[PDB]
């Protein structure tokens, strides 16, 4: 597709945008990373690091990534 | 505002834009009477910096 | 990838990342 109203001339990739279609890949959940999606529109490839669901796992994950703050740690007493 | 590149150059878009569609600086020549002044006046003033 | 430092408490399991006060060496 012509990117701009271009005059007659030879084909130049700097003037034409190529039209792709779609892409579907295969993903498998790893030991520490969970994969979701297939790469299609509305079903994009996404990843999130999965933590140990052990009850005493102080490591947690907010909406901004991994967190281990000094507040919840059982400091010496 | 929007003009074209007359000679197609490889790897260069053929659509250029003027910046503000502003082309300033055109004028015409001088006659024998428009020239008396600008002569008979560059004889009365001494430039100064 | 987890940094293989001698005292890096981060360890990898089949379920996910785990850290516990067991490793945290309080000075007692």
């Amino acid at each position: 597709t012509a990117r701009t109203d271009l005059p007659p001339g030879p084909f130049d990739p700097a003037n034409w945008q190529e039209i792709s279609v779609e892409g579907l890949v295969e993903v498998v959940d790893s030991a520490t990373i969970d994969f979701t999606g297939t790469g299609a529109a509305g079903d994009p490839v996404s990843a999130d690091v999965k933590l140990d669901p052990d009850p005493d796992n102080l490591l947690s994950a907010t909406a901004n990534g991994l967190i281990l703050t000094a507040d919840n740690i059982p400091f010496p007493d | 505002t929007d003009g074209t590149l007359v000679t197609p150059v490889p790897g260069i878009s053929s659509a250029v834009t003027a910046y503000g569609g502003n082309f300033c600086g055109g004028s015409d020549e001088e006659e024998c009477e428009q020239f008396r002044t600008r002569y008979l006046q560059r004889l009365q003033y001494q430039p100064r910096f």
